[PDB]
C-alpha cells in the first residue's frame, strides 16, 4: 500500500511546490524518514479515486470544500491535537475543516474577496454601500462609473446578498444543514433588490463580467472593483494605482463575503497518520515551516501578525459539503434572471430556495406515507413520526454485498427508499455478459471494478446518494468492519460466502447474562437466483434460522464421477469435463504452468476442439462451443426480471427493519415463474443442532487475581467438562494470543510461563471470551470470562 | 419473538479485531489435534499465530528417502472454506512441485472440503513424495520420466538431491 | 390418509399416504405423479424440513395437510 | 457487430436460446403511463433486447414521480413524464429504439380509434377502472394483447388479457420420461432382446443401462403371470426383488456392489408408470379449434391437427416418441446404442406427423412449406408439453351477469387470503369514481375517508352481491396508503409483469390466467381467474 | 480392544472397536473423524477383503489388529 515510514505529500501544480519540499527535508533530517512531495495534475479529482481503493498520500492539501466529499466517503482520518496547539491557530478556521462534529483537516492558508479602489479618484474608501450610487453621477458627468465588477457569478455578489442575514447552509453546532438555505430569507432579499436596482437606475449594467469589469479597471475607468489575492498581478502591470480597502457594509449589517481555506487532510487509510502531527503540528505549523513554504509563492496567529483577513473574519465560511455545488447554480441564475428584470428578486430566490435544498417538494411522499401515519397492521415498536426518515437519510448503515444482479438491483431500490449511507462489496470487474441484466453498467466501463462503477452511477442517478465502494473479497475485512452497519444484503453467487458472511455475523452476538444482547445482532437480508427461480430470506443472527440451518435446501451440487469422466462419458458435457479437468492440466496448451481461464476466448476454443475430438471418439453428439462455456464456467442462466423480484423483496424487508414500519418476512420466500407465477413463503425452524448458531459461550467465573493455572485446572477437572489437555487462545489488543498450547513442544515451551500470571497481567478483562478447544469439543468452544472481584 | 431495530448511530472504535475469527478458531483446533507422522516436523516462528508454520518431511521411503523438505503454510481468513496456501521452499525435482515453490496437490485445489484439516493436508503431502500424480503435473518433464522410465526418474531423483543438473537446470543439494 | 404437496410451480398433487409412512416414500409418491427426482426434493411442513428417515406421523401431517416443495438458489 | 450481442446475451440465450431472442428483436411494446411501475416493468424489456417500445404518458413529471423513480431526473419535473422516462430507458440498451406520445390513452382512443395496432404487446399502469375498461374493450376486439398493472400501497395488481394463447415450447420444470416400456416399439423390443443379461462378463454386466435391465426381467414377470405387468406396490416392490436378485455375486456369496441395477430398483418407481395421453392435451385435440379447421385455422391448430391424426393412425393410440432418456450409468457405447433407437425412433414419428400436416396444408389452401421442419422438430418433443391459456374479457369480469363469484366468495373463507385486497381495489376505484380522487392522499384526509371507503366497499359488494366479511383493518390501511406508488413493489411488479410480457412475445413458457395479486404487507401472492 | 486401520496416505486410523461388531460400523467412523461414507469403502485384511455383514471376530482379529483401506471407485 501506501509506503510506510515515508510521507508522499500531494499538493496543487500553482501553489508554491519548491519552499514547501525544503520544509520536508529539514524533516528526514532530523528524523531519518523521508520526504517526497509531487504536485500531480487533477490530483483533487484523484485523490478520491485512489483514497479510496485504500493507496495514495499521506498528507494532500487542498480548500475545505473538497474534504467534505473525502469525509463522506471516509477518505479522511479524523485529527487530534490539544487546545493549546488549536489557539496557535484562528478559532473558526477549525469549522470549514470539519464534519460530522469532527475535525478533517489542518489549516493551512485562507482567501476571500474584497473591495479594489482606485486611490486617487477617491481615498475614502466607502463604509456602506447605501452611497456607492451618489458617485456614478458625478464620474458618469466624467464618463466613468464608480463600481464595476464581475455579475455573471454569484460569487462575487454574495458579499452583499449575504450582509443582512445571507446564509448558504444552516450551520448548527457541529454539522450543515442541507434541508434550510439562507437564500429566501429577508436578510438575502433587501440584498438583491438593491444590486438590481443600480442596475434599473444605471449605475450598473448586469452584463458586467469579470473579464469587462477587468478591462475598467486596469485602465482606471472605476473608483473601485471586488477581488483579492488571486487579481493583484495584472494592476500591477498597468502601473494602475489601488488599494486592498474594506468591503462597503449594508443595512447596518456588515459585509460578507465568502471564505476559502486551504489545509491538509490525512488520508484514512495511511498507516503514517501519527508521522502527520509531526511533520505538521511541528515541521509545518510555525513559523520556520510557513514562512520558507511563503517566500516560495495564514491561519496561524504568530505569522499572520507578521484587509483580506477582516472580510474573512466577519465572513461566513465557504461550506464543504456536496450539496454546496446545487447550491452556486441555483443562486447564479437566481442572480442573472432577477437583475435581467426576468422574475421579481422574491420569486428569484423562492427558486434558488428550494433549488439549492436537498429534498424537492414531495421527493419522499411514497415513503413518508408508511412512516408519519398509523395503521392496524404496524410493527407493535412502530410510532409514527418524522424523525424515522431522517434516521434512513441521515445514518442508517447499510451494506450491500455483490454488485451486479441482485446487486445494481438493491443499490438502486435502497437508494429510492431512504436510504444513503450505503456501501458496496464486490470483488469483480465488468464482463460484457453482465449486461444484459447489470444495468448500471455500460459497454464503455468494460474491465472496470462493478462496486466503483456502481457507486459513481446511483450516487449520479440519485441525488444525495453516498454509496462508498470497496473492490475486494468480503473475505478480507475483519468483524470489526461489519459491525459499523445497522443491516446488510446480500446477492452473492456462491455458497461458500454465504456460509462465511452468516459466520461473521453471528461472532459478533454478545450473550450478556444469559440473555442474547439485541444491539449486538446484525440482521442479514440474503437472496439468491437461478434462470426464473429465486428465494429471499431474512435473518437476525441468534434468533432465526441462519445459513447453515438451512444449508440442506441447495438442490444437489453439480458432481462428474471420474470413471464417467475418464472411462465412460455419455453426455457432451463429460467429454468437456475431461478436456478441462484432464487433457488440459496434462498439455498446458498455452504455456507450461498457465492455468485455463474461462474468460480467454482462445481458451475456450482449444477446449472446444479438444472436446469435439474426445465426443468424437465416443460418438458422442452436442458439444457446442455455448456448452463448453457452460461447463467450463459453471454457468446459471440468468435475465433481469428474476434479479429484479428478488432485490425487490430484499430491499421491502431491509426498509421494514429498518423502520419497523411493519414486521419483516418470516424469514423465507420462494418463488418461480416458468407457469404462471408462484411463491410461497414460510418460516423456516431454527435447527435444533445448528453448527454454526446454536452454540452459546460457557461462562465462568474466576477472579481477576486468579492464575492461568486455575483455569486450566478448571476445564480439566470440573465434571461437566473434564478435558484432556486444552488449548485456550484470546483476542487482545485485536491480535491472536496463545495463552496456552501443549501439542506442540515449541509453543508449549513458550507459553508455560502464562500459566502463572494473574488473568489481570495476562490482560483478560470482565466478559472476554476464551476460545479453548480439545479433543474432548467437537469444535472450538468459547467461554465467557466473568469477573468476580 | 420481536426485534427493533434502534434508530441511533453505532458506537463507533477503531478496526482492531475483538472477536475470534472462524480460521483462527478452526486452525487452533486443527494444531491442537495434530498428529505429526515420525518423518514429518512442524514449526512456529511465533507463538502466537498459529496460522503461519512451517513443516518438514524427512521421508524414510520412495525415491525421495534421504532428503529435507521445507514446506510453508499459510492459513486465510477464509479457512476452513477456502484452503491453505502451501509452498515449498526446498527446491526439488519432483513432478507435482515447480520451480516457484508451487505445489499441486489435489485436497489442495479441486478436492479441498472444510471437513479436512490441516492432519489430511500432512498426509496428503508426506505421500507425495512417496508416489507422484503425472496426472497433475508442474514439472511435465519429470511427469514423463516418471510414467516411461521408472528407472531413469529415480536416477534422476538421487542426483538431483546431492546437488547437480538435470538437463540444463541445477538442482540444489537438499539432502537430510 | 389423502395430502396434498404442492411443486415448484404452484401445482398442487393429492398423494395417499399412511401415518406409518417414511418421508422418502412420499417423495417416491411425488415422483410417480410428477417425475421429480426425489433426491432433489425439499419438503416443508409447519416451517420443517422434513428428515427422509422420519416418518409422516413424527411430524403429525393431518388429513387435509398441505406440503410444499421448495429451494434455495445460488445464484447472485 | 453481431458476435458482440451474442456476448451479451449469453445468460438469457441459455434460457429462451436464440430464436426466442428474435422473436423479442422483432416485438414492439407500448408502455401506457410512465410511473414507477411502468418504468421498472419497461427497462427489464430493454436491457434483454425487445427490439422496441413506445410510451404514452400525458402527465407530468411531478415532485413524487420524480422521486420513486430511477429514470426521472430532478430537472424532470415539469416537463412531460413520457419524454422524460424515455431519455433514460434509451441509455440502458443502444440495440432498442424508443419513441413516445406526449397524449393520454383517452385522445388516441378518440382520435386514432386504431392507434394500438402497431404493437405486439399492450402494457398498461395506474389506470382508472374507466380508462382500463374503455381500453380493454378496443384491444379485446383488434385481438391485442393487455397486460394491466396496478401499483397500491403495498399491494401489486396484475391482469393479463388475451383471448388466446398457444404455446408448444412450455419448457416443464420436470416431467415423467417416455421410455416406452410398457408398450415398446419394433426397433426397442429388438434392442432388448440383443441383451443376454447371462453370458456377459462381469463388466458388461456391470455397465448396462437400467432401462436395458428393467425391460428383461420386465420379460420374464411377464411370463411368471401369464400377461401381467406389475401394478400394486405389493406387486412392485416384489418385482424390485426380482431385479435385486440379478446382482452378480462374488467368493463369499455376497453380493457385488453394482450401480447398474441399484438404479434399476430404483427407476422401477417410474419406469413402469403406463404410456398415455395428458389428459390436458386431450382438450386441445377435442377442441373445435382443432375438431373444424379453415384457412384461418393458425399454425399451432393445424400442427396439433397433425398430432391428433398421428395419435390414431401410426402412434396407434400414444402420442409420437420424444426420443430423449436420461444419464445412466453404463459404458459409452451401450448408452449411446440406446440412446441412438430413440433418437431414430423420434426423427420417424417426426416424418409421419409432418405428412399429415402437408396433408392438412395441400386441404386447406395453405402452401405445404410455410411450417419449416426445425418447428416441426418442436412439436413432436413437446407433444406431451402443449399448453393453451384463454383469459376472460375484462368485461366479462365487471359485468354483473358474468362476474365470477364463485371463486371471490370461496377464496373469502380465510379473512386474510390476497382476494380481499382486490376487493378493495374495486371499492378504491369506486371511490375514486364518485369523488375525483383516491383515499387518504392527503394526512388530514384519512380519518373522514375510512368511513367513506367502507361505504363504497359495501355499494360495491352489494351491487353484485357478495355475501363476503372484510376486517375493517384492510380499509383502515388502504387509506393509510395514500394510493402510494412505493418504489420496492414497483420494482417487483417490474420483474413480475416484464417475463410475463416476454413469455408471449417468445411464446415460450406459460402465462398465469388472469389476476395476480401481490402483497408486500406480508410478502405472499396469489393468482385468480377472473 | 484395540485395532486401526491405515487410510493410504499414511494414516492408521483408532477407530477402536470390539469383536461382535459388525465391519459395516467402523466405516461409520472412518467416515466421522474422517467423513468417508461406509459404501465408497473396501477393505482387505487379507486379499479377501472384509464383508461388512460379519464381524470383527470372523477374522481371527487378536487386541493387534492394523488394518488398511481402500475407498470404492465409485459412482459410474
Ligand atoms: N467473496 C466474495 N466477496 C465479494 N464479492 C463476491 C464474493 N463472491 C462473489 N462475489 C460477487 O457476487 C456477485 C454475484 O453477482 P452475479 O453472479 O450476478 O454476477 P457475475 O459473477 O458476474 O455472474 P456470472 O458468473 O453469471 O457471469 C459478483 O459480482 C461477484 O463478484
Ligand atoms: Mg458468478
Ligand atoms: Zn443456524
Amino acid at each position: 500500500k501506501i509506503e510506510e515510514g515515508k510521507l508522499v505529500i500531494w499538493i496543487n501544480g500553482d501553489k508554491g511546490y519548491n519552499g514547501l519540499a525544503e520544509v520536508g527535508k529539514k524533516f528526514e533530517k532530523d528524523t531519518g524518514i523521508k520526504v517526497t512531495v509531487e504536485h500531480p495534475d487533477k490530483l483533487e479529482e484523484k485523490f478520491p479515486q485512489v483514497a479510496a481503493t485504500g493507496d495514495g498520500p499521506d498528507i494532500i492539501f487542498w480548500a475545505h470544500d473538497r474534504f467534505g466529499g473525502y469525509a463522506q466517503s471516509g477518505l479522511l482520518a479524523e485529527i487530534t491535537p490539544d487546545k493549546a496547539f488549536q489557539d496557535k491557530l484562528y478559532p473558526f478556521t477549525w469549522d470549514a475543516v470539519r464534519y460530522n462534529g469532527k475535525l478533517i483537516a489542518y489549516p493551512i492558508a485562507v482567501e476571500a474577496l474584497s473591495l479594489i479602489y482606485n486611490k486617487d479618484l477617491l481615498p475614502n474608501p466607502p463604509k456602506t454601500w447605501e452611497e456607492i450610487p451618489a458617485l456614478d453621477k458625478e464620474l458618469k458627468a466624467k464618463g466613468k462609473s464608480a463600481l464595476m465588477f464581475n455579475l455573471q457569478e454569484p460569487y462575487f455578489t454574495w458579499p452583499l446578498i449575504a450582509a443582512d442575514g445571507g446564509y448558504a447552509f444552516k450551520y448548527e453546532n457541529g454539522k450543515y444543514d442541507i434541508k434550510d438555505v439562507g437564500v429566501d430569507n429577508a436578510g438575502a432579499k433587501a440584498g438583491l433588490t438593491f444590486l438590481v436596482d443600480l442596475i434599473k437606475n444605471k449605475h450598473m449594467n448586469a452584463d458586467t463580467d469579470y473579464s469587462i469589469a477587468e478591462a475598467a479597471f486596469n485602465k482606471g475607468e472605476t473608483a473601485m472593483t471586488i477581488n483579492g489575492p488571486w487579481a493583484w498581478s495584472n494592476i500591477d502591470t498597468s502601473k494602475v494605482n489601488y488599494g486592498v480597502t474594506v468591503l462597503p457594509t449594508f443595512k447596518g449589517q456588515p459585509s460578507k463575503p465568502f471564505v476559502g481555506v486551504l489545509s491538509a487532510g490525512i488520508n484514512a487509510a495511511s498507516p503514517n497518520k501519527e508521522l502527520a502531527k509531526e511533520f505538521l503540528e511541528n515541521y509545518l505549523l510555525t513559523d520556520e515551516g510557513l514562512e520558507a513554504v511563503n517566500k516560495d509563492k495564514v491561519a496561524l496567529k504568530s505569522y499572520e501578525e507578521e484587509a483580506t483577513m477582516e472580510n474573512a473574519q466577519k465572513g461566513e465560511i465557504m461550506p464543504n459539503i456536496p450539496q454546496m455545488s446545487a447550491f452556486w447554480y441555483a443562486v447564479r441564475t437566481a442572480v442573472i434572471n432577477a437583475a435581467s428584470g426576468r422574475q421579481t428578486v422574491d420569486a428569484a430566490l423562492a427558486a434558488a430556495q428550494t433549488n439549492a435544498a436537498a429534498d424537492w417538494e414531495g421527493r419522499w411522499n411514497h415513503v413518508k406515507k408508511f412512516l408519519e401515519r398509523s395503521g392496524p397492521f404496524t410493527h407493535p415498536d412502530f410510532e409514527p413520526s418524522t424523525e424515522s426518515l431522517q434516521f434512513l437519510l441521515d445514518t442508517c448503515k447499510v451494506l450491500v454485498i455483490g454488485a451486479g444482479g441482485l446487486g445494481c438491483e438493491l443499490l438502486k431500490n435502497l437508494a429510492l427508499s431512504g436510504f444513503r449511507q450505503i456501501h458496496v462489496i464486490d470483488m469483480d470487474t465488468i464482463d460484457v455478459s453482465n449486461l444484459n441484466r447489470q444495468f448500471l453498467f455500460r459497454p464503455k466501463d468494460i474491465g472496470r471494478p462493478k462496486a466503483e462503477v456502481a457507486a459513481e452511477f446511483l450516487n449520479d442517478r440519485v441525488p444525495n446518494c453516498n454509496v462508498v465502494p470497496h473492490f475486494n473479497k468480503i473475505q478480507d475485512f475483519n468483524d470489526t468492519f461489519y459491525r459499523q452497519f445497522h443491516i446488510i444484503v446480500c446477492g452473492l453467487d456462491s455458497i461458500i460466502a454465504r456460509r462465511w458472511i452468516n459466520g461473521m455475523l453471528i461472532s459478533l452476538l454478545n450473550y450478556e447474562d444469559g440473555v442474547l444482547d439485541p444491539s449486538s445482532i446484525v440482521p442479514l437480508i440474503d437472496g439468491g437466483t437461478e434462470g426464473f427461480k429465486g428465494n429471499a430470506r431474512v435473518i437476525l443472527p441468534g434468533m432465526t434460522a441462519c445459513i447453515e440451518c438451512t444449508l440442506e435446501l441447495y438442490p444437489p451440487q453439480v458432481n462428474f464421477p471420474m470413471c464417467t469422466i475418464a472411462s465412460m462419458p455419455r453426455l457432451p458435457e463429460h467429454c468437456i469435463e475431461y478436456v478441462r479437468m484432464l487433457q488440459w492440466p496434462k498439455e498446458q496448451p498455452f504455456g507450461e504452468g498457465v492455468p485455463l481461464d474461462g474468460d480467454d476466448p482462445e481458451h475456450i476454443q482449444w477446449i472446444f476442439q479438444k472436446s469435439l475430438e474426445r465426443a468424437s471418439q465416443y460418438n458422442i453428439r452436442g458439444v457446442t462451443y455455448r456448452l463448453t462455456q457452460g461447463v467450463v464456467k459453471r454457468i446459471i442462466p440468468a435475465v433481469a426480471s428474476t434479479n429484479a423480484v428478488i432485490a425487490a423483496v430484499c430491499a421491502t424487508e431491509v426498509f421494514k427493519i429498518a423502520t419497523s414500519a411493519y414486521i419483516p418476512l418470516n424469514n423465507y420466500l420462494v418463488f418461480n415463474d416458468v407457469d404462471g407465477l408462484y411463491t410461497y413463503t414460510f418460516e423456516a425452524e431454527r435447527k435444533e443442532n445448528c453448527p454454526a448458531c446454536s452454540q452459546l459461550p460457557q461462562n465462568i467465573q474466576f477472579s481477576p487475581s486468579a492464575k492461568l493455572q486455575e483455569v486450566l485446572d478448571y476445564l480439566t477437572n470440573s465434571a461437566s467438562l473434564q478435558m484432556k489437555s486444552p488449548a485456550i487462545t484470546a483476542t487482545l489488543e485485536g491480535k491472536n494470543r496463545t495463552l496456552y498450547l501443549q501439542s506442540v513442544t515449541s509453543i508449549e515451551e513458550r507459553t508455560r510461563p502464562n500459566l502463572s500470571k494473574t488473568l489481570k497481567e495476562l490482560g483478560l478483562v470482565d466478559g472476554q471470551e476464551l476460545a479453548v478447544a480439545d479433543v474432548t469439543t467437537p469444535q472450538t468452544v468459547l467461554f465467557k470470562l466473568h469477573f468476580t472481584s | 419473538k420481536l426485534f427493533s431495530l434502534k434508530q441511533q448511530k453505532k458506537e463507533e472504535e477503531k478496526g482492531s479485531s475483538k472477536k475470534a475469527s472462524a480460521a483462527q478458531l478452526r486452525i487452533q483446533k486443527d494444531i491442537n489435534e495434530l498428529n505429526l507422522p515420525k518423518t514429518c516436523d512442524i514449526s512456529f516462528s511465533d507463538p502466537d499465530d498459529l496460522l503461519n508454520f512451517k513443516l518438514v518431511i524427512c521421508p524414510d521411503e520412495g525415491f525421495y528417502k534421504s532428503g529435507k523438505f521445507v514446506f510453508s503454510f499459510k492459513v486465510g481468513q477464509g479457512y476452513p472454506h477456502d484452503p491453505p496456501k502451501v509452498k515449498c521452499e526446498t527446491m526439488v525435482y519432483h513432478p507435482n512441485i515447480d520451480l516457484e515453490g508451487n505445489v499441486a496437490l489435489n485436497i489442495l485445489r479441486e478436492d479441498w472440503k472444510p471437513v479436512l484439516t490441516i492432519n489430511s493436508i500432512i498426509y496428503g503431502l508426506q505421500y507425495l513424495f512417496l508416489e507422484p500424480n503425472p496426472e497433475d503435473p508442474l514439472n511435465k518433464e519429470a511427469a514423463e520420466v516418471l510414467q516411461n522410465n521408472r528407472r531413469l526418474f529415480e536416477q534422476n531423483v538421487q542426483r538431483s538431491m546431492r546437488g547437480g543438473y538435470i538437463g540444463s537446470t541445477y538442482f540444489e543439494r537438499c539432502l537430510k | 390418509m389423502l395430502i396434498k404437496v404442492k411443486t415448484l410451480t404452484g401445482k398442487e398433487i393429492e398423494i395417499d399416504i399412511e401415518p406409518t409412512d417414511k418421508v422418502e416414500r412420499i417423495k417416491e409418491r411425488v415422483e410417480e405423479k410428477e417425475g421429480i427426482p426425489p433426491q432433489q426434493q425439499r419438503l416443508i411442513y409447519s416451517g420443517k424440513q422434513m428428515n427422509d428417515e422420519k416418518t409422516a406421523a413424527d411430524y403429525k401431517i393431518l388429513g387435509g395437510s398441505v406440503l410444499h416443495l421448495v429451494l434455495a438458489l445460488r445464484g447472485g | 457487430g453481431k458476435l458482440l450481442k451474442e456476448q451479451k446475451y449469453d445468460r438469457q440465450l441459455r434460457l429462451w436460446g436464440d430464436h426466442g431472442q428474435e422473436a423479442l428483436e422483432s416485438a414492439h411494446v407500448c408502455l401506457i403511463n410512465a410511473t414507477a411501475t411502468g418504468t421498472e416493468i419497461l427497462k427489464n424489456l430493454v436491457l434483454p433486447g425487445i427490439g422496441s417500445f413506445t410510451i404514452i404518458d400525458g402527465n407530468q413529471v411531478s415532485g413524487e414521480d420524480a422521486g420513486n423513480n430511477f429514470f426521472l431526473q430532478r430537472s424532470s419535473i415539469g416537463k412531460n413524464r413520457a419524454e422524460a422516462a424515455m431519455e433514460f430507458l434509451q441509455e440502458l440498451n443502444s440495440d432498442v429504439s424508443g419513441s413516445f406520445v406526449e397524449e393520454s390513452p383517452e385522445n388516441l382512443l378518440d382520435n386514432d380509434p386504431s392507434f394500438f395496432c402497431r404493437f405486439t404487446v399492450v402494457v398498461a399502469t395506474q389506470l382508472p377502472e374507466s380508462t382500463s375498461l374503455r381500453l380493454a374493450d378496443v384491444l379485446w376486439n383488434s385481438q391485442i394483447p393487455l397486460l394491466i398493472c396496478r401499483t397500491y400501497g403495498l399491494v401489486g395488481y396484475m391482469r393479463i388479457i388475451i383471448k388466446e394463447h398457444p404455446v408448444i415450447e412450455s419448457h416443464p420444470d420436470n416431467a415423467l420420461e417416455d421410455l416406452r416400456l410398457d408398450k415398446p416399439f419394433p426397433e426397442l423390443r429388438e434392442h432388448f432382446q440383443s441383451y443376454d443379461l447371462d453370458h456377459m462378463e462381469k463388466k458388461d454386466h456391470s455397465h448396462t443401462p437400467w432401462i436395458v435391465i428393467i425391460a428383461k426381467y420386465l420379460a420374464q414377470w411377464y411370463s411368471e403371470t401369464n400377461g401381467r405387468i406389475p401394478k400394486t406396490y405389493k406387486e412392485k416392490e416384489d418385482f424390485r426383488d426380482l431385479i435385486r436378485q440379478g446382482i452378480l455375486k462374488n467368493e463369499n456369496g455376497a453380493p457385488e456392489d453394482e450401480e447398474n441395477f441399484e438404479e434399476a430398483i430404483k427407476n422401477v418407481n417410474t419406469a413402469l408408470n403406463t404410456t398415455q395421453i395428458p389428459s390436458s392435451i386431450e382438450d386441445i385435440f377435442n377442441d373445435d379449434r382443432c375438431i373444424n379447421i379453415t384457412k384461418q385455422t393458425p399454425s399451432f391448430w393445424i400442427l396439433a391437427r397433425a398430432l391428433k391424426e398421428f395419435v390414431a393412425k401410426e402412434g396407434q393410440g400414444n402420442l409420437p416418441v420424444r426420443g430423449t432418456i436420461p444419464d445412466m450409468i453404463a459404458d459409452s457405447g451401450k448408452y449411446i446404442k440406446l440412446q441412438n433407437v430413440y433418437r431414430e425412433k423420434a426423427k420417424k414419428d417426426a416424418a409421419a406427423v409432418g405428412n399429415h400436416v402437408a396433408k392438412l396444408l395441400q386441404s386447406i389452401g395453405q402452401a405445404p412449406e410455410s411450417i419449416s421442419e426445425k418447428e416441426l422438430k418442436l412439436l413432436c418433443s413437446n407433444s406431451a408439453f402443449l399448453r393453451v391459456v384463454r383469459c376472460r374479457s375484462l368485461a366479462e369480469e365487471y359485468g354483473l351477469d358474468t362476474i365470477n363469484k364463485d371463486e371471490i366468495i370461496s377464496s373469502m373463507d380465510n379473512p386474510d387470503n390476497e382476494i380481499v385486497l382486490y376487493l378493495m381495489l374495486r371499492a378504491v376505484d369506486r371511490f375514486h369514481k364518485q369523488q375525483g380522487r383516491y383515499p387518504g392522499v392527503s394526512n388530514y384526509q384519512v380519518e373522514e375517508d375510512i368511513g367513506k371507503l367502507k361505504s363504497c366497499l359495501t355499494g360495491f359488494l352489494q351491487e353484485y352481491g357478495l355475501s363476503v366479511m372484510v376486517k375493517d383493518d384492510y380499509v383502515h390501511e388502504f387509506c393509510r396508503y395514500g394510493a402510494a406508488e412505493p418504489h420496492t413493489i414497483a420494482a417487483f411488479l417490474g420483474g413480475a409483469a416484464a417475463q410475463e410480457v416476454i413469455k408471449i412475445i417468445t411464446k415460450q413458457f406459460v402465462i398465469f390466467n388472469n389476476t395476480y395479486i401481490y402483497s408486500g404487507m406480508s410478502q405472499t401472492s396469489a393468482t385468480f381467474q377472473l
